[PDB]
RNA sequence: CGCUAUUAUUGGGCCUAAAGCGUCCGUAGCCGGGCCCGUAAGUCCCUGGCGAAAUCCCACGGCUCAACCGUGGGGCUUGCUGGGGAUACUGCGGGCCUUGGGACCGGGAGAGGCCGGGGGUACCCCUGGGGUAGGGGUGAAAUCCUAUAAUCCCAGGGGGACCGCCAGUGGCGAAGGCGCCCGGCUGGAACGGGUCCGACGGUGAGGGACGAAGGCCAGGGGAGCGAACCGGAUUAGAUACCCGGGUAGUCCUGGCUGUAAAGGAUGCGGGCUAGGUGUCGGGCGAGCUUCGAGCUCGCCCGGUGCCGGAGGGAAGCCGUUAAGCCCGCCGCC
RNA sequence: GAGCCUGGGCUCCGUGAGGGGGGAGAAGUCGUAACAAGGUAGCCGUAGGGGAACCUACGGCUCGAUC
């Protein structure tokens, strides 16, 4: 019926009600209990560095048909292995094994997979301290 | 004007006993047997609702 | 158990009663294997 | 009667707004009390006293012909009840019910009535403690209450 | 059960006005109700209220004239100072001088304009417009 | 952070989309009827002592204006404290009231519950008499009963469960749920009431009591039905639907388990916002009468249904038995 | 009263023969359980059974069509 508690001296029951039903929204739970910082391989960072081990291709989801070029990357902070997508037309040829490469988020809902390649959360930005955009446009070279 | 103040539907009665000629005031919705205070006969016998008067009604207050 | 009636609706699903029968069998196997 | 069954019943009394006794009453305030005491010593209760006075002797609203009520009239004399009437009646009902439930164990629908009667009892006990018509630690026990009726 | 008769009275008024009635009967009477009706009469929202006497309590008989849009009781009865009236105005009324907040002060029940002129605060109990 | 009235005091929602505990009784706590007297704790006004500076707002002035700096006036410092004054509201203290609730009397209603006794048909088995070849069963058939005389008819004996039509859109009960008759014990509701007490009330975290079927423990009993099981068919196959048999179980005593589409898929109390027409109980008033605890018509109260106007809603639909406007408490998303 | 050793409690992490189920993924095998009376109406609860969807029994609900 009418909303409770609405009295004038019912001050702490209202606080309790709020504090109880505010554990149902993930936005508060995952921020107070620090779950992302716990399961994150980047240790709470925007960027990270690693070394390349394997160059591979992934299938695009339906109803699209394409191979997306990616690489496995073993991080240097913690040693965890992740996967990163190489953007641009021919960006995979400017890369090789044992090259150091810098890793960003790919851009997606809830800091997550973007578009038609799920399973990939990260993106390559720099190769041996040079930028992929330049290496792909033809303005700089990889040392 | 409207039916705002509830008024009782029961009335007090002044009756006369047909045996001894005694006169007495009684209630018209009794929950107990009503008897004459002189000879002890029955004047009103109780029911669920209005009582059945076994006497002569002189007046209705 | 807690039951959500949403699950009784049979579109895209097998029947809920049979899923409930499957869940208890798995629970009995797991519980026996530990040795309780 | 709403306390447990939750029904909206209306079968009460409709008194008129009177401020003084009518003029057709025969008896007077000094005989009304004598009749009250006579009926009490005959053995009736307050409600039955009032009912009889209304039906036979034609006396409405004793508190009009007298500025005081029946229980005051009795406590002035030596005829006041120590345990009030409501509580007493409820305790009698409960005692008889226990007597019968000891021999009909599996009735199981009258035990609930017993529980409800006891709830009523405890409500009234908590009321009367504050006002002082029972000591501040009076309790209800069936075995001790057998010895009140 | 019955907690507040003032709210019942005011809601009965709103409903009867909304549906187009002439007279309104308020069974459980009080003195707050009389004072509120007095303020409403002085400000011109009703006409010709009278008190009828039965043995239980009072009854109030009121005439309506068609100058009410809304009316209700403020719960909880908030305390208010002589410096924070525009807040509750903006909260309960639609324009800057449109309707009346009814306040209970240590000098009696009054409108917030009178209370502000006198330089006092109090507790909030009702609003009308 | 905002967008987000997707955390909702302002300001959300729970018939069908996420969401009412299975239902009741009650502890703390929150909310609490009307008048009178008092106090002045909360609340309101006036004033004294404190809440560093920088930071924030405004005007003026100095570095070209500005950003910046300076003089002054205000706020911020979620407030603490010393006094004076007021008494509408709340709290505390003391008296009064009867409208809410409770107690009592009366005549009635009802498958409410427990105990004891007496019965009604039907079904199954057995024994006797009669009679000769098929009976049952299906979409069609076969497994099965039958010449050691079946099905069918008659006379007797025994046993276990159930209480048909009347029976209702009906009634009682917190819900689960409750239908043969007579007798005893017992719970609750409505009506009528110038009867008694005198606010004794609402909801209820935690806690408790009841709670279909099925299942378990211990003891008895065992007609019909019948999970499992076994057989015959149907089928590409048929671990099934159909047929013939059958164990636990269904029943009584004494205990555990505590679940369901436990559904009005609609939490409980209180006041308000058009009515109409049926039915159940009680009461009142008129007319009929075969003088019947009888028939018909109208009114008040309470229960239970069908329509429906304003009004509400995403709509279906609800609509004084709200899913509408108000005053409250608890559970949940 | 440090450090060292010893026992206990709480707690975090890594690993392990073998096994368990979950989620995705072009195209595979066996069936055809649900939506129409979906070809035995569907679904809740309890219990037993089956390669698998599933089938039966007791009590319930209509969110069930035809007369
Ligand atoms: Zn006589």
């Amino acid at each position: 019926g009418k909303k409770a508690p609405y009295g004038e001296f019912a001050g702490r029951k209202l606080k309790l009600k709020r504090k109880k039903f505010r554990w149902s929204d993930i936005r508060y739970k995952r921020r107070v209990l620090r779950l992302k910082e716990k399961s994150d391989p980047l240790e709470g960072a925007p960027q990270a560095r690693g070394i390349v081990l394997e160059k591979i291709a992934v299938e695009a989801k339906q109803p699209n048909s394409a191979m997306r070029k990616a690489v496995r990357v073993q991080l240097i902070k913690n040693g965890k292995v992740v996967t990163a997508f190489t953007p641009g037309d021919g960006a995979i040829n400017h890369i090789d094994e044992h090259d150091e490469v810098i890793i960003e988020g790919i851009g997606g809902p809830k800091g997550g997979s973007m578009g038609d390649i799920p399973g990939i959360r990260y993106k390559v930005v720099k190769v041996n301290r040079v930028s992929l955009k330049e290496l792909v446009k033809g303005r700089k070279e990889k040392p | 004007p409207k039916n705002l103040i509830p008024m009782p539907r029961s009335r007090f009665l002044r009756v006369k006993c047909i045996d001894c000629g005694n006169e007495q005031i009684v209630f018209s919705h009794p929950a107990t047997p009503v008897r004459c205070l002189v000879c002890g006969a029955t004047l009103v016998e109780p029911t669920g609702g209005k009582g059945i008067i076994k006497a002569k009604v002189l007046e209705v207050e | 158990m807690k039951r959500r009636p949403r699950k009784w609706k049979k579109k895209g699903r097998m029947r809920w009663k049979w899923i409930k029968k499957r869940i208890r069998r798995l629970k009995r196997q797991r519980r026996k294997e530990r040795g309780l | 009667a709403r306390i447990h069954a939750r029904k909206r019943g209306k079968s009460g009394s409709k008194r008129p707004p009177r401020t003084a006794p009518p003029a057709w009453v025969e008896y007077t305030a000094e005989e009304v009390e004598a009749l009250v005491v006579k009926l009490r010593k005959e053995g009736y209760s307050t409600a039955m006293i009032g009912t009889i006075l209304r039906d036979q002797y034609g006396i409405p609203s004793v508190k009009l012909i007298t500025g005081k009520k029946i229980t005051k009239i009795l406590e002035e004399n030596g005829l006041a009840p120590e345990i009030p009437e409501d509580l007493m009646f409820l305790i009698r009902r409960a005692v008889n019910l226990r007597k019968h439930l000891e021999q009909h164990p599996k009735d199981k629908h009258s035990r609930r009535g017993l529980q409800l009667i006891e709830s009523k009892i405890r409500r009234l006990v908590k009321y009367y403690r504050r006002t002082g018509k029972l000591p501040a630690k009076w309790r209800y026990d069936p075995e001790q209450a057998k010895l009140l009726v | 059960t019955l907690l507040d008769p003032l709210a019942n009275a005011l809601s009965h008024i709103t409903n009867s006005e909304r549906v187009g009635k002439k007279e309104v009967y308020i069974k459980p009477a009080s003195k707050l109700i009389g004072e509120v009706l007095r303020v409403m009469l002085e400000n011109g929202y009703i006409g010709e209220f009278e008190l009828i006497d039965d043995g239980r309590a009072g009854i109030y008989r009121v005439q309506l004239i068609g100058k009410i849009n809304k009316a209700g009781a403020i719960k909880p009865r908030f305390p208010v100072k002589a410096r924070d009236y525009e807040k509750w105005e903006k909260r309960f009324l639609p324009a800057f001088e449109f309707g009346i907040l009814i306040v209970s002060t240590s000098q009696g029940v009054m409108t917030h304009k009178e209370a502000l002129e006198k330089g006092i605060g109090g507790r909030l109990i009702a609003y009308v417009y």
